[PDB]
């Protein structure tokens, strides 16, 4: 019968490891760098695409930065077709959170829920992982200003500042030496551009290459905002830390 | 739909999916678990390979099932909280058709019931987790304690841990837990816990915590600054020799 | 007995130069029992504005389930929801339930963002869209506003005209119902503004 | 892979043979049937001292007339004792009266050929089969005291006297010249204390051995740890004697 | 070879064999000798029973099925148990919707459809069982003998488990006495039992070893075991 | 039954996810085809490569009209591209229009479609798709849009893009030509010159196919009536309206 | 039915009488309206005949499953639950039950729970049961201390049934005693109405309203 | 039905709650708790169908305990009520309905005012001062019209729901043996032991 065919995608290696779960992050470790950083007034997401062509389009473009949530927003690592599929759940997640309670869903309660997903297919069903890793980003009236981290194995952890992709070694070394607690957002912003530049497999890091979001809660509003950076916006931003 | 048996028996007699299910245990942090004569202490540890951390939202590794009932866990953390959920459903269901919260052997005892079933379901790999039950029966002021593995197997001990060098903590528990006379104290039984971690871990202000559970629902988590007094006293102990 | 006859209530829109009104009274009952003088049944997503009349657990249900769909709708689109486009989300999902429906009279009222028209509809309690230049009408009282407004409306009003009109075409009409009234609130809508009122009206 | 459900050449199921090789890593138990009672004993085997010895749970209870001893992999044991107490109580209820040992042995060896991967027949869900094997003994009105050995295999054999387990081929040969038809109930508890003492590894005493036995007039009881201290002392005795 | 072509009853190999059904017949060699004879009034089932120990029970090897048909086993006591009370339920449906006493060879042909569905789909193991099943219908005496690739074969007379082979020449050559031994269960029984002895090497047959059924005309089928026997040795 | 209840596309050692992998490759072996996105419309071409002399062109559309606002084009595997049409059409009703009375906007329509392959890369017992698309679109809010979706899943938007074959040097070919001020009729042109660099054989109308995204064709509707139906933008050029500007070329 | 529970100074006593009824039809003179559930719990049964014994032998069943799970004896609370929870599965299929569940355990002490098919469960000292609960409840109440005897408590329990058995036309037959203590319940027999009426009449002087 | 009354003051919530529990022509029980503790500050009462009463409070106290649990975390008085609504939403249009009309009274530890809900077994919910279930209403919804004050204190509003008591007493027709009166405020869910003869 299929018995031939499987790969049996859930099971021990003698040593105890999860062989697809492994196999998954190896090819996450490829994929573009993302990087998030939290401060004291609000929290930095950025993102670098896989070098790609003049021709492609950046103004409709938002591949790796994904808003989950009023309040809620992510940065993708790994399979795009993959990322929507648990994008998708998690919007519907914190809908059904919303009409049941009246209240936006808390940031952990969305996390721990997509962790479960993945958790699921590392344990059950025969199917392969998601080659997914995510960092979240979100404000809720208990703990404030949260970050996130969850990979394949469903695995999720909280990080005042952390990477996932390509070169997160290098990249959270270079975080473990700039970075404290006092920080301001807009030092926060200088910190991930200087980050991604230092670990930029590429000649150069520009505009066209980047994306960007900060979930700063308005120092005149006095509510929490989420902004995605067009273009023009991360254009004039790279000239201040002086990239050029 | 997807049926195919994963745990099956080998040649000489051995599930290897479990025995790799343990392997996964023995590569977990290290966890312990020591009983006083009027509380169970918790011990944990955490992993320095990463120190960017946030710990007011990162879970921690002690969680409670019930008001009364704990569970401390080595191995793989994302199977944890699927034993986790499990367990507290049925603390609620218990109390539910019962009228009475659940007895550390009974939680215990489903836990396991668990564990065992995913190493004879088809489709599913067994738990890479053993865990580490501990609390106080209703209006029982007699400590509890109990661990289970990926076989489903579960039997309660005056002292034990799991995970990344339990052998060296379990050989010294063996020598330093006097079964005749327990610590007395509470404090009496944080400092045994935390002297066992001291020979695994490597001075850990926040490489220890620390969770204390007492009679009738009073459990309470340590901070870093407690836990550091405790350090700062045993290091001291050794020199005056 | 008859669901959309037990808690009461209505609702009342209408259209003039450059605006929409929507209107509602306060009232949620049980038969005789006045129970709440601050039942709103009118609510917005975005700038598009929904009244909904009828069993108000329907009311409160849908309320929850449309904001539920809009914010999908503007996460996938990146773009709020249309008054043409809502009304049609209505209709569907109203007629999802043909053979079990919500005991409702959903009204939508605002303006077109892209086009600046002003836009009313009506429904009924299975999705039938019924769309109307000047005025919509809903509730226990659909009769009494239905006559009100047929002799009061005249086409082309200003805004604060607009509100004059709407608020005496309620509040009549809510005068000759036992279980409309009790307060009330009125909707002014511009391109750019929304002001909301309250209306002093008799409380018995 | 290869089907789990498969006959070797020689004509024999694969995984229940391995399945057989795992109970031969477990711990000893000991049956012996008398006309006075059936004594069950088996060996605790805590694998540290900080274990607490009574928590070792090898001995249960499935009916008032009705015990088990297990021995293998203990955990795979849980469903089939749960199986064994619902068969017993609900035989109970339709019937009012008591269920045979003999059926109720049946029973649970119905359960044991439940394993496959979505085969022909009868829906059977179970992956593997059971890693353990089950001494149950009891009486009815019917066949009076009986012994029962109750292989994951499928088959059961009654048995005057049995061992399972790690030593249970030398425990066997010596089962074979020690028992007659004759023998008392209290040389039947002490035959199984010096068997256990014989074939375990640590030291016998009170607390990594547990003993048990099943009479018509008290039914099914498992020993305090008090008492069969009192019958370690009394075997000792009588062996220093002869 | 055989290494490519024994993992499931699924496969065939080259030559045409199915290799899963043939290692099945080998736990009927395994197991213990049994033997059926009939004549047109009586069929009888002889069998010797097999212990573990001195210390353990001699395992049955005889099961009723209905009050005028039942069959002896060999390899695979759960199997013969499923199988047994297959035929214990096909039994009752002719008689509860038909008032009828279901015939044996229907009966053959039913076992002989329902072990055929385990060696052509994906999972299913083959039955592990040989069965000698006698019966007295509407049609006289019968004994038939049941292979588990399906194959069933109404005999006068047949053997199967270890040295089997025996008792089979033994039958072939003793015909014309045994068939004609109408009127006298006793002639028949005693007949039986210098059969299955043709089969005996190592043991000789004992009061708690031999299993002995009887059904006929004016017999139900029966179990003879312990001191009832006593008389056929 | 189906006993494949399990994935067929895995992870190897090294991060790759094989089945994937190879099916891009077909999509390499694949006849080119391109997409080139004017100011004011989108262009679409492939060349039709005829399996025999005998065989009929015109029963064979590798242009496709997905919504009367949004078309696809291929390169790759027919059948599979086929079918994915199909399942295109069909979902765009039931997951749009059967709910707003309206055609789904171009970047929702592909993220339909990117799902339906994506699903094609984790359910039991399938094969990933072996096509890349391209798909051209305009909707009221969005304007003009051109999309590529690969066997994976991903979608990239483009100003402009090759598939298939001759995808590497006409995609340098496409980098010279493109500006931001282009009309229509110039990404035409274009897209005539750049598949001119792919066809060995005939070029003309009938071996080459092509579609446009522009303005609204008020004489394809079928009827007249309603002031806020204009007709489709979606519009297939015939061998003749081809062949009109190959003779000044 | 009539039946009564009642808890006192020296535990619980409860009675009930032995009829049972098709219509106006006496059916049965002899029935047992007490299930001994185990040495230290017992269920009353009131209502459909069947419904009552069936499922009250059903929970006889599912408390000794609780024995052998749990190394335990089940509380009084958790058994009369294991009912509740049935009977409200069934609500509106039209069973008809009114039940009392009275036990000693340790945890508990002395405890009675009413359980109805309504799925009403309510803990209390005092109930009465059925179509002859009212007659029962005058009795009862008239003259109730909570420091009885046990032998003044036991006579109430049984006069109580005795004054129902004689108004309500379907009540009646025999009367039936238990006394639950803290060594489990004690049988305190079988009072045929036909020679008890006479006997309490004359030793008492009640029941003046009749002749003889 | 039963008597289910609620009302909101200054700092806290006041619920009280019939005694009586009355099947047929008997009174059955004269000292029952219409009510169950959802989380340290929130209290739910319920009046309605014999069974489906204390079956859907003893679900939802479940639900609110596994939830609590979970999340190391109380949930507002307002997330609870939603919660509740919508289980009663999702009950009448299924095959045999929820029939339960409840109150919750909640202290909102975060926001430290009273919160007050009224929700019927249709799933109406309405935040109120003072709330009434069943007939009840008839009288209190009146009373408490004319002699409510927002500013009152926890002590001035026990007095006002004794005058509903004492009205309750003299015109309806049931003996309701009296009520259970709970407060809840910052400081968790006490009772007034001594309403009886206050
Ligand atoms: C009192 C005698 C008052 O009825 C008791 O409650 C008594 C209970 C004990 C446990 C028997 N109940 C009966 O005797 C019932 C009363 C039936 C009933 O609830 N009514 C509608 C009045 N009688 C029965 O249970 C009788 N069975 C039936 O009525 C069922 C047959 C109908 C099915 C077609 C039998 C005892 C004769």
């Amino acid at each position: 019968g299929s018995r031939r065919y499987d790969s049996r995608t859930t099971i021990f290696s003698p040593e105890g490891r999860l062989y697809q779960v492994e196999y998954a992050l190896e090819s996450i470790s490829h994929a573009g760098t993302a990087i998030g950083i939290m401060a004291s007034d609000g929290i930095v997401l950025a993102a670098e695409r896989k070098v790609t062509s003049t021709l492609l389009e950046q103004d409709t473009s938002t591949e790796k930065l994904y808003k989950l949530n009023d309040k809620i927003a992510v940065a993708v690592a790994g399979l795009t077709a993959d990322a929507e599929i648990l994008i998708n759940t998690a919007r519907i997640h914190a809908q059904n959170y919303l009409k049941t309670y009246n209240e936006d869903i808390p940031v952990e309660i969305l996390v721990r829920r997509l962790s479960d997903i993945k958790q699921g297919y590392t344990q059950h069903g025969g199917l392969r992982p998601f080659g997914v890793s995510f960092i979240y980003a979100g404000y809720d009236d208990r703990y404030g200003y949260q970050l996130y981290t969850s990979n394949p194995s469903g695995n999720y952890t909280g990080w005042k500042a952390i990477s996932v992709g390509a070169n997160t070694s290098a990249a959270q070394t270079l975080l473990q030496m700039d970075y404290k607690d006092d920080m301001k957002v807009d030092d926060a912003i200088e910190l991930a551009l200087k980050t991604l530049s230092k670990t930029t497999d590429s000649s150069a890091l520009t505009y066209d290459r980047l994306e960007f979001a900060t979930i700063r809660k308005g120092a005149n509003d006095g509510e929490v905002y989420q902004k995605i950076f067009k273009p023009q916006e991360i254009k004039d931003i790279l000239v201040k830390t002086g990239i050029t | 739909g997807y049926d195919r048996a994963l745990s099956i028996f080998s040649p000489d007699g051995h599930i290897f999916q479990v025995e790799y299910a343990l392997e996964a245990v023995k590569r977990g942090t290290c966890a312990v678990g020591v009983k006083g004569k009027n509380c169970v202490v918790l011990g944990c540890e955490r992993r320095s390979t990463l120190k960017l951390q946030d710990t007011r939202i990162t879970p921690s590794k002690v969680s409670k099932i019930d008001s009364h009932v704990v569970l401390s866990f080595s191995g793989l953390n994302a199977d944890s909280r699927i034993l986790i959920e499990k367990a507290r459903v049925e603390a609620q269901s218990h109390r539910l058709t019962l009228e009475d919260p659940v007895t550390v052997e009974y939680l215990t005892r489903y836990v396991a019931g668990v564990q065992q079933r995913y190493t004879q379901s088809g489709g599913v790999r067994p738990f890479g987790v053993s865990t580490l039950i501990a609390g106080f029966d209703p209006r029982d002021d007699e400590p509890k304690l109990y661990q289970t593995e990926p076989s489903g197997i579960y039997s309660s001990w005056s002292a034990q841990t799991i995970g990344r060098n339990s052998k060296t903590v379990r050989e010294f528990l063996e020598k330093n837990y006097d079964r005749k006379e327990p610590p007395a104290t509470v404090e009496e039984c944080v400092k045994l816990t935390v002297r066992s971690l001291l020979e695994v871990v490597q001075t850990g202000a926040k490489n220890i915590e620390i969770t204390v559970v007492k009679p009738d629902s009073d459990i309470v988590a340590l901070s870093s600054e407690e836990i550091n007094q405790y350090v700062t006293q045993i290091e001291q102990e050794k020199q005056e020799q | 007995s008859d669901p959309s006859s037990i808690n009461g209530g209505i609702v009342v829109a209408m259209t003039g130069k450059d605006c929409v009104a929507i209107a509602c009274d306060l009232r949620l009952g049980s038969q005789s029992l006045g129970v709440s003088n601050k039942f709103e049944k009118i609510f917005h997503y975005g700038h598009v504005f929904l009244g909904i009349t009828g069993l108000a657990t329907d009311v409160t249900t849908l309320n929850e389930m449309f904001r539920y769909k809009t914010n999908l709708y503007k996460l996938k689109e990146e773009r709020a929801i249309e008054p043409e486009t809502f009304t049609q989300l209505v209709s569907s999902s109203l007629y999802e339930r043909r053979f079990g429906p919500y005991f409702v009279g959903p009204v939508v009222a605002g303006i077109n963002s892209k086009s600046g028209k002003p836009f009313i509809a009506g429904f009924d309690l299975i999705g039938c869209i019924d769309e109307a230049k000047d005025f919509i009408v809903s509730g226990t009282a659909s009769d009494q506003l239905f006559g009100m407004c047929e002799s009061l409306y005249e086409p082309n009003l200003e805004p604060e005209d607009l509100f004059e009109t709407i608020s005496q075409a309620l509040l009549n009409a809510a005068d000759r119902d036992a279980l409309s009234g009790w307060g009330a609130v009125v909707y002014i809508i511009k391109k750019d503004e929304v002001v909301k009122r309250y209306l002093k009206m008799r409380q018995d | 892979d290869r089907g789990v459900s498969t006959f070797s050449p020689e004509g024999r199921l694969f995984q229940v043979e391995y399945s057989l090789e795992a109970i031969k890593l477990g711990s000893t138990a000991i049956g012996i049937a008398t006309k006075e009672g059936v004594v069950l004993g088996v060996e605790k085997r805590a694998t540290s001292p900080l274990l607490e010895s009574d928590s070792i749970e090898k001995i249960v209870e499935i009916d008032r007339h009705i015990g088990c001893a297990m021995s293998g992999l203990t955990a795979d044991a849980r469903s089939m004792i749960e199986h064994a107490r619902t068969a017993a109580v609900t035989h109970n209820l339709y019937y009012d009266e008591d269920i045979n040992v003999e059926s109720l042995t049946q029973s649970v060896c119905d359960l044991a050929l439940r394993f496959g991967e979505g085969a022909s027949g009868e829906e059977r869900l179970m992956s593997r089969p059971f890693g353990v094997a089950l001494l149950i003994a009891g009486h009815d009105a019917d066949d009076g005291y009986q012994l029962f050995h109750a292989e994951p295999s499928g088959t059961f054999y009654r048995y005057n006297a049995k061992a399972i387990g790690s030593g249970s081929e030398g425990a066997q040969a010596e089962l074979l010249n020690e028992w007659h038809s004759s023998l008392t109930l209290k040389e039947a508890e002490l035959l199984v204390l010096k068997i256990l003492k014989q074939v375990m590894e640590e030291k016998l005493d009170e607390n990594n051995a547990q003993l048990s036995c099943i009479t018509k007039q008290d039914g099914f009881k498992i020993y305090d740890n008090e008492k069969t201290a009192e019958l370690i002392k009394e075997l000792k005795e009588k062996e220093a004697a002869e | 070879f055989r290494n490519n072509y024994d993992g499931d009853t699924v496969t065939f190999s080259p030559t045409g064999r199915l290799f899963q059904v043939e290692y099945a017949l080998e736990a009927i060699k395994q197991g213990s000798v049994t033997v059926g004879l009939r004549s047109n009034t009586h069929a009888v089932l002889v069998a010797l029973k097999r212990n573990a120990d001195e210390l353990s029970s001699y395992q049955k090897k005889i099961i009723k099925c209905d009050e005028h048909m039942g069959l002896s086993l060999a390899g695979l006591a759960p199997d013969a148990r499923v199988l047994s009370n297959y035929l214990r339920q096909q039994c009752n449906y002719s008689s509860l919707v038909f008032n009828r006493k279901l015939a044996v060879e229907r009966a053959g042909h039913l076992l002989c459809d329902k072990a055929q569905k385990n060696t052509q789909s994906y999972g299913g193991r083959p039955y592990g069982v040989g069965l000698l099943i006698i019966g007295y219908d509407k049609s006289g005496a019968h004994l038939l003998e049941f292979q588990p690739s399906g194959n069933v074969t109404e005999l006068y007379g047949t053997a199967i488990g270890a040295r089997s082979q025996g008792a089979k020449t033994y039958l072939e050559r003793t015909l014309d006495t045994f068939i004609k031994i109408d009127g006298n269960p006793d002639e028949l029984i005693k007949a039986g039992v210098e059969a299955i002895s043709q089969s005996l090497r190592d043991e000789s047959l004992t009061v708690d070893n031999l299993s002995i059924a009887i059904v006929g005309k004016d017999t139900p089928f029966t179990i003879y075991d312990g001191e009832a026997v006593a008389k056929y040795i | 039954t189906d006993r494949y209840s399990f994935s067929l596309t895995t992870f190897s050692p090294s991060g790759k996810l094989g089945q994937i992998d190879y099916a891009l490759t077909a999509v390499k072996q694949g006849v080119t085809s391109l997409g080139i996105k004017a100011t004011n419309g989108v262009v679409i071409a492939t060349e039709k490569k005829s399996s025999s002399p005998l065989a009929m062109s015109e029963t064979l559309s590798k242009v496709s009209l997905l919504t009367p606002d949004i078309g696809a084009v291929y390169s790759g595997m027919g059948p599979d591209y086929r079918v994915l049409v199909d399942k295109s059409r069909k979902v765009a009703h039931t997951s749009y229009k059967r709910i707003y009375g309206e055609y789904p906007p171009t970047k929702l329509l592909v993220s339909e479609v990117a799902k339906i392959m994506q699903e094609a890369t984790q359910s039991g017992g399938v094969r990933p798709f072996g096509v890349s698309l391209l798909i051209a679109g305009h909707d009221e809010f969005n304007g003009f849009s051109l999309y590529q979706v690969d066997p994976s899943g991903s979608y990239f938007p483009w100003k402009a893009t090759a598939i298939g074959k001759g995808s590497v040097a006409a995609k340098t070919f496409l980098e010279k030509r493109w500006n931001d001020e282009l009309e229509l009729e110039d990404a035409i042109h274009i897209a005539l010159l750049t598949l001119k660099e792919s066809v060995e054989g005939e070029f003309n109308g009938d071996t080459i196919e092509l579609a446009i995204i522009g303005d609204e064709n008020p004489d394809l509707l079928g009827y007249t009536g309603i002031p806020t139906d204009k007709g489709p933008r979606f519009r297939k050029l015939t061998s003749q309206e081809i062949n009109d500007r190959l003779e000044a070329l | 039915t009539t039946t009564l529970a009642f808890r006192f100074q020296g535990g619980i006593i409860v009675a009930v009488d032995s009829r049972a009824t098709a219509g106006n039809w006496v059916a049965s003179q002899t029935v047992k309206k007490v299930i001994e559930i185990n040495p230290f719990l017992l269920g009353t049964m009131a209502g459909g005949a069947a419904d009552c014994q069936f499922w009250e032998t059903w929970l006889g069943s599912q408390c000794r499953l609780h024995e052998l799970r749990e190394k335990e004896r089940i509380s009084v609370a958790a058994a009369s639950k294991i009912l509740s929870n049935l009977v409200y599965q069934y609500k509106g299929a039209g069973l008809s039950m009114g039940t009392m569940i009275c036990g000693y355990t340790r945890k508990e002490g002395p405890t009675i729970y009413y359980v109805d098919s309504d799925g009403t469960r309510l803990k209390g000292d005092i109930f009465c049961v059925g179509s002859g609960q009212t007659f029962a409840y005058g009795v009862l109440d008239s003259n109730y201390k909570w420091d009885l005897s046990v032998e003044d408590a036991l006579y109430l329990g049984k006069r109580s049934i005795l004054a129902a058995a004689h108004r309500d036309a379907y009540s009646g037959g025999s009367v039936n005693l238990y006394h639950v203590t803290e060594d489990g319940w004690i049988y305190h027999g079988n009072h045929d109405v036909g020679e008890l009426f006479w006997k309490v009449k004359e030793e008492e002087g009640s029941f003046n309203n009749v002749i003889g | 039905m039963d008597i289910i009354l609620g009302i909101r003051v200054q700092d806290s919530v006041i619920l009280a709650s019939s005694k009586a529990v009355t099947r047929g022509i008997s009174v059955l029980k004269d000292s029952d708790d219409k009510t169950r503790q959802l989380s340290p500050h929130t209290l739910m009462s319920f009046a309605g169908e014999a069974g489906d009463t204390v079956q859907f409070a003893e679900y939802i106290q479940a639900n609110i305990q596994l939830y609590s649990i979970r999340e190391d975390y109380e949930l507002s008085p307002q997330a609870v009520s939603s919660f509740v609504r919508q289980e009663l939403a999702k009950s009448i249009r299924s095959r045999r309905p929820y029939q339960v009309n409840v109150l919750i009274g909640g202290y909102d530890k975060k926001k430290n005012k009273p919160e007050l809900y009224q929700i019927d077994y249709l799933g109406t919910k309405v935040e109120l001062p003072y709330g009434a279930h069943g007939y009840s209403g008839f009288y209190t919804f009146s009373l408490l019209d004319h002699h409510y004050r927002p500013d009152m204190t926890t002590e001035e509003g026990l007095d006002l729901l004794k005058l509903c008591v004492q009205e309750l007493e003299k015109r309806m027709p049931m003996d309701f043996k009296g009520v259970i009166v709970k407060i809840v405020d910052k400081d968790g869910i006490r009772q007034v032991d001594d309403f009886q003869a206050q």
